């Protein structure tokens, strides 16, 4: 629509932040799978350490 | 000073024990055990009198 009649700047920027916005949450959520990810498979070996156990 | 963990090993937030001990020699403290009784005397005598100081 950019350009073209109904855009309004006003509301294509509106939804464009709904972009900025909403993927700001997909970063947000990624992370809530990564910290539970790394609190799963967190479990267990080991002491980044390699050695005789 | 010296690690109180080697790598690997697991610690938590505020845990017990410092992990590594950080000290700052320039200056030093020295604390003097004094007999509770004696001191006395000392302001006892500094104003006993006499006695004196610097």
């Amino acid at each position: 629509l950019l350009g073209t009649q109904y855009i309004s700047k006003q509301e294509y920027d509106q939804a464009l932040a709904d972009a900025q916005q909403a993927n700001a949450a997909v970063t947000a959520a990624k992370a809530a799978v990564e910290t539970a990810r790394i609190n799963l498979a967190y479990t267990k070996v080991t002491s980044p350490i390699s050695g005789r156990i | 000073g010296k690690s109180n963990v080697t790598e690997g090993a697991l610690v938590q937030n505020g845990q017990a024990t410092a992990l590594a001990t950080v000290q700052q020699l320039d200056p030093i403290y020295v604390d003097v055990t004094q007999s509770s009784n004696d001191m006395m005397r000392l302001k006892q005598e500094l104003a006993n009198g006499t006695l004196k100081q610097e």
